[PDB]
């Protein structure tokens, strides 16, 4: 899983 | 089983890019919650948590 946070919704 | 609430764009990384309105099997999340792994007609990787809900 990436190491990087998902973006934030919309 | 879950559905898909907004449009998500892979941006590689085993990520995978899901539809708004599209249904979802999920396996599991990584160890914060923030990331889920899912699977779709389109394939399986990991997605944002909060972008889908449970349906049903």
């Amino acid at each position: 899983a990436p190491t990087y946070s998902p973006p934030l919704p919309p | 089983l879950f559905v898909a609430l907004y449009d998500f764009v892979a941006s590689g990384d085993n990520t995978l890019s899901i539809t708004k309105g599209e249904k979802l099997r999920v396996l599991g999340y990584n160890h914060n919650g923030e990331w889920c792994e899912a699977q779709t007609k389109n394939g399986q990787g990991w997605v944002p948590s909060n972008y889908i809900t449970p349906v049903n």
